RNA sequence: GUUCUUUGUAAAGUGCCUUCGAAGAGUCGAGUUGUUUGGGAAUGCAGCUCUAAGUGGGUGGUAAAUUCCAUCUAAAGCUAA
RNA sequence: GUUUGACCUCAAAUCAGGUAGGAGUACCCGCUGAACUUAAGCAUAUCAAUAAGCGGAGGAAAAGAAACCAACCGGGAUUGCCUUAGUAACGGCGAGUGAAGCGGCAAAAGCUCAAAUUUGAAAUCUGGUACCUUCGGUGCCCGAGUUGUAAUUUGGAGAGGG
C-alpha cells in the first residue's frame, strides 16, 4: 500500500442511499397521499444530503412515481431507475 | 518663569478680554534630538549644532550626511554640556535654531556663512580620508631609527 | 525621529563603522566583569521597543556568558550505562544562553523583576546580553498602571519559569500544526493524554 | 488487540466520582451569576454562521461575535454593542449575503426586544430572562419547497460529473498544448 | 464563480457574493516615503558588506549566474538571492 | 432611597471629501551536529557557521525550479472562568 | 587660566527608606536525566521525553486574544470533557508506539507598548518638608528626565487637514 499524510475523514465523507429506500426520507403522514397522486406537475422533493446523504445507489425497485431527488453524486443505475418513473436528479454541492 | 508667565495668562484671559495675546510669540533654541530630526525633514532648522561626545555615536552618526541632504547648515561643537548649560540641562546632545528676531537675523545670516567656510568647504572631503593610524612614541622611535 | 535609523543602522552589522563599535566594545566589555551594572543602553531603541523607559526604577545590567556546548560532569566522561547516549562534548541545553545569563542576573538582582534582554556583542568566547530589569518596590511602578503588573508576585523569576520571550521560544510555544506536542506545556499535554479516564457508567 | 498498558499508567487514573458535585457546584455557580448579573442573561448574543468542512456545511450554526459590518449595517457601535450584550468578531468576514442579512435581523430583533436602564437612576424591575439563546433560537434556512413539478432535459448528471472530472483531470494539458501553438 | 456541484474547476454551492472590505494588515511591510528615504540614508552612511562586495565584482566578471549561487549559498534560499542580485545590478547601473 | 457636587461650555461617539497610513534583525530563514516527536527527503529545541526583505514575510504535512491562489502578520507585552 | 567650574564614568558610608534569601513543595513552570523490565542474547528500540537530582511561583499555575484551522456556501483567543481514534502516521514495518482539524459541550472577555514634532511653552515622576479629612490630598524645595517622562495612535485600525 501507499501512504497519506494528514488524511482526515472529512475529505472521505460519502454515505449512501439505496434507491430502495428513498420514501422513508418523506414523513409518513405525507407518503400515502405522494403515492396515490402519481402527479408529474407536482412531484416531492427529496433532499438527501440534509438528511445526511452524499451518494444515492440503485440496489432495488421504486414504484413508477415520480419523484425529484436532489444529491450530489449518483450512480447511472440510480438515474436510469429514476428516469424510468419520471424523476429528474439536480445536482448540488 | 513658566509660572510667572501661567499666572499672568490666567488673570489676563479668565477675567480679561484676550485668547493668547497675554504672552507673546516666543523665541527659543530647540534641543531634543527627535523633535530635532523632525525640524529637519521639513526644512524648518537654520542651524544644527552636534555634539562630538556621544556615548553611543550611533545616535549622531547619521546626521551630518542628514543634513547634508535636506541642505542644512549643521556644524559639530565641542560640549555636549556646553549645550546643556544654554537649555537648563545637564546633556543636550543636539541644539538647533529654526527662527529668531530680526535684531539677529544677519548675525545668524553671518555665522552660517561663517560656519560653511570653515567647517563644510574645509571638510567636505572628510567622507573620505580615514583616521586613527596613530602609534605610540616607543614605537615611533623603532620606525623611525628602522627607516634612518 | 532617530529611532528608525538607529533601528536600519543597527541591522547593518558587517558595515566597517559597525564592525568598529564592535571591535571596540567587545574590549570594554571584557576588561569589565562579567556581571557589571550599565548606566545606560548600548542600543536605546532595542531597549525602547522591548519595554525599557527612561525614568527611576528601570535598570540594565550587562552580562556574559561563555559559549559552546554543554558538558556531563561525570567523572572521566564515562556514563556507566548503555553506549548509545552520546559523544560527551556534543549537548546543546535547550535553554538558551539568553536565559541563562537572564537567570544570573535575576539572581544577582534579585529584588528586581527581569523584563527583558537583547543581544550586544559576541567572541569566539563570550557572548554579551543587556538585560532590562524592573523595580516593583519603587513607587513610580506600582502607580503608572502600565507596568504595575510586574509588583505582582506570579511576576517572580519569569526568566527562571521560562516567560520570557526567550523562555516561550526555548518551551516551544506557538499555535500550529508544528507546536502540537507543546502548546499548553509539553508535560501538560502528556500527562493527560497518558491518563486513563474512566467514568461512573463506564463507556 | 492493541491494549497500551505497558507504562506505569496505575499513577495517572483518574475516576469520576466527582461528576455529581460538579454539576452542583455548576449550577450554584450559574445561580450566583446570574444574581451578580441579575437584570442581565448571562448569555452574549452570537450570530449565526454556516459550518466549514463539506461534511457540515449543510448545517447552520451558531457562532462568537458579530461582524463590524453586521453592526455598522444594524446601526449601533462595537462597543456599545459590547456593552448592551452583543458578541463582537473583528477577524469574520463577510462573503455571504444570506447571513449578513440574517444576522442583521437578528441584531434587529435583539435591540427591539431588549430594555435598557439609564445610567442616572431608575432601574425598572425587569424580571430576567436567563437565555438568549433560547429567545433568539438559530433557525435551519429552507431551501425549497416540498412539492414541485418535474422538468428533465436530458444531459444525465452521471455524465455530467464524469465531464467535469475529465476536465479538471485534463486542464494543464490542453494548456500547454495551445502554449505549444 | 461557482458552478453548483460537487466536483469540477469551480464547485461549490451558489452564494450572491460579497467584497466585505481591505483588510489594514494586508499592506504590511509596503514601503513608506519615510522607509525609503530613511534605508538610502543608510546604505549611503554604511556601504556594502563583504559579500555585497564579492557579488559587484562576480556579476561584472564571472555573470549574474554565479553571483546568484554565491548569494543563496551566503544567503539561504533562491528566492532571496535573486533579489539581492537585483539589488546589486541596480546599484551598478546607477554607479556606472 | 436621602442629601453633598454639577463637574463642563471639559472629554468622548458619529457622516462625507482629501493627503497619508511609520508596524519589533545576529532576528526570520538556510547548512551541519546533538536531542526529541506520530511527524514520514527531516515536528520542536539548542550549540557552531552564514545571514536577509519590504506590493514584503510566514504557513498551506513529498524534496526542487517556474506561474498563480488562499489565509495570517512573527522576532515586545497584560488578562477572569 | 599651572585658576575656577559643568558633564561623563567608577566608588564610599552603621548615610534616608525598602527589598531577596529559608520552610512547605499534593497540584503548577522549566532544566537535567538512568537502569530494572519487554523485545532471544541485543547496539536501534521499549521501560521513558518516567524515577532520583536542581531552580522557581500561586490559590490555582501555565496558556491566551492567530505570523491559527482550513480548501468549506468557509470558520474565528486559550483551557478542559465526549468523539475524532487505538485511527493517519512511526518502528530490527518486529516487540510495540501514536496525535490533530472538524462536530457536541462546560466557561466565556477583551486589550496594551515601540515605531509620529507638545515644540506657542516636560504639559510627566520619585523623594524631603509643613498642614490635612492619611491604603491618600494640597503647597513648597532639592532632584530624575530631552541618549525622551505625559496626552494622542496599535493594524479590527488609525492620524493630519477640511
Amino acid at each position: 500500500g501507499m501512504r497519506y499524510f494528514h488524511k482526515q475523514q472529512a475529505h472521505f465523507w460519502k454515505p449512501v442511499l439505496n434507491l430502495d429506500k428513498l420514501w422513508t426520507l418523506i414523513p409518513e403522514d405525507k407518503r400515502d397521499q405522494y403515492l396515490k397522486s402519481a402527479s408529474k406537475e407536482t412531484a416531492p422533493v427529496i433532499d438527501t444530503l440534509a438528511a445526511g446523504y452524499g451518494k444515492i445507489l440503485g440496489k432495488g425497485r421504486i414504484p413508477n412515481v415520480p419523484v425529484i431527488v436532489k444529491a450530489r453524486f449518483v450512480s447511472k443505475l440510480a438515474e436510469e431507475k429514476i428516469r424510468a418513473a419520471g424523476g429528474v436528479v439536480e445536482l448540488i454541492a | 518663569e513658566k509660572k510667572e508667565r501661567l499666572t499672568k495668562e490666567a488673570a489676563a484671559v479668565a477675567e480679561g478680554k484676550s485668547k493668547q495675546d497675554a504672552s507673546p510669540k516666543p523665541y527659543a533654541v530647540k534641543y531634543g534630538l527627535n523633535h530635532v530630526v523632525a525640524l529637519i525633514e521639513n526644512k524648518k532648522a537654520k542651524l544644527v549644532l552636534i555634539a562630538n561626545d556621544v556615548d553611543p555615536i550611533e545616535l549622531v552618526v547619521f546626521l551630518p550626511a542628514l543634513c547634508k541632504k535636506m541642505g542644512v547648515p549643521y556644524a559639530i561643537v565641542k560640549g555636549k554640556a556646553r549645550l546643556g548649560t544654554l537649555v537648563n540641562q545637564k546633556t543636550s546632545a543636539v541644539a538647533a535654531l529654526t527662527e529668531v528676531r530680526a535684531e539677529d537675523e544677519a548675525a545668524l545670516a553671518k555665522l552660517v556663512s561663517t560656519i560653511d567656510a570653515n567647517f563644510a568647504d574645509k571638510y567636505d572631503e572628510v567622507k573620505k580620508h580615514w583616521g586613527g593610524g596613530i602609534l605610540g612614541n616607543k614605537a615611533q622611535a623603532k620606525m623611525d631609527k628602522r627607516a634612518k | 525621529g532617530a529611532y528608525k535609523y538607529l533601528e536600519e543602522l543597527q541591522r547593518k552589522k558587517q558595515s566597517d563603522v559597525l564592525r568598529f563599535l564592535q571591535r571596540v566594545r567587545v574590549w570594554e566589555y571584557r576588561q569589565k566583569n562579567v556581571i557589571h551594572r550599565a548606566a545606560r543602553p548600548t542600543r536605546p531603541d532595542k531597549a525602547r521597543r522591548l519595554g525599557y523607559k527612561a525614568k527611576q526604577g528601570f535598570v540594565i545590567y550587562r552580562v556574559r556568558v561563555r559559549r559552546g556546548n554543554r558538558k556531563r560532569p561525570v567523572p572521566k566522561g564515562a556514563t556507566y550505562g548503555k553506549p548509545t547516549n552520546q559523544g560527551v562534548n556534543e549537548l546543546k541545553y535547550q535553554r538558551s544562553l539568553r536565559a541563562t545569563a537572564e537567570e544570573r542576573v535575576g539572581r544577582r538582582a534579585a529584588n528586581l523583576r527581569v523584563l527583558n534582554s537583547y543581544w550586544v556583542n559576541q567572541d569566539s568566547t563570550y557572548k554579551y546580553f543587556e538585560v532590562i530589569l524592573v523595580d516593583p518596590q519603587h513607587k513610580a511602578i506600582r502607580r503608572d498602571a502600565r507596568y504595575n503588573w510586574i509588583c505582582d508576585p506570579v511576576h517572580k523569576h519569569r526568566e527562571a519559569r521560562g516567560l520570557t520571550a526567550t523562555g516561550k521560544k526555548s518551551r516551544g510555544i506557538n499555535k500550529g500544526h508544528k507546536f502540537n506536542n507543546t502548546k499548553a506545556g509539553r508535560r501538560k499535554t502528556w500527562k493527560r493524554q497518558n491518563t486513563l479516564s474512566l467514568w461512573r457508567y463506564r463507556k | 488487540l492493541k491494549n497500551h498498558f505497558r507504562k506505569h499508567w496505575q499513577e495517572r487514573v483518574k475516576v469520576h466520582f466527582d461528576q455529581a458535585g460538579k454539576k452542583v457546584s455548576r449550577r450554584n455557580a450559574r445561580a450566583t451569576r446570574a444574581a451578580k448579573i441579575a437584570p442581565r442573561p448571562l448569555d452574549l448574543l452570537r450570530p449565526v454562521v454556516r459550518a466549514p468542512t463539506v461534511k457540515y456545511n449543510r448545517k447552520v450554526r451558531a457562532g462568537r461575535g458579530f461582524t463590524l459590518a453586521e453592526v455598522k449595517a444594524a446601526g449601533l457601535t462595537a462597543a456599545y454593542a459590547r456593552t448592551i450584550g452583543i458578541a463582537v468578531d473583528h477577524r469574520r468576514q463577510n462573503r455571504n449575503q444570506e447571513i449578513f442579512d440574517a444576522n442583521v435581523q437578528r441584531l434587529k430583533e435583539y435591540q427591539s426586544k431588549i430594555i435598557v436602564f439609564p445610567r442616572n437612576g431608575k432601574a425598572p424591575e425587569a424580571e430576567q430572562v436567563l437565555s438568549a439563546a433560547a429567545t433568539f433560537p438559530i433557525a435551519q434556512p429552507a431551501t425549497d419547497v416540498e412539492a414541485r413539478a418535474v422538468q428533465d432535459n436530458g444531459e444525465s448528471a452521471f455524465r455530467t460529473l464524469r465531464l467535469a472530472r475529465s476536465e479538471k483531470k485534463f486542464r494543464g494539458i490542453r494548456e500547454k498544448r495551445a502554449r505549444e501553438k | 464563480v461557482k458552478t453548483g456541484i460537487a466536483i469540477g474547476l469551480n464547485k461549490g454551492k451558489k452564494v450572491t457574493s460579497m467584497t466585505p472590505a481591505p483588510k489594514i494588515s494586508y499592506k504590511k511591510g509596503a514601503a513608506s516615503n519615510r522607509t525609503k528615504f530613511v534605508r538610502s540614508l543608510v546604505r549611503e552612511i554604511a556601504g556594502l558588506s563583504p559579500y555585497e562586495r564579492r557579488l559587484i565584482d562576480l556579476i561584472r566578471n564571472s555573470g549574474e549566474k554565479r553571483a546568484r549561487k554565491v548569494a543563496k549559498k551566503r544567503l539561504g534560499s533562491f528566492t532571496r538571492a535573486k533579489a539581492k542580485v537585483e539589488e546589486m545590478n541596480n546599484i551598478i547601473a546607477a554607479s556606472r
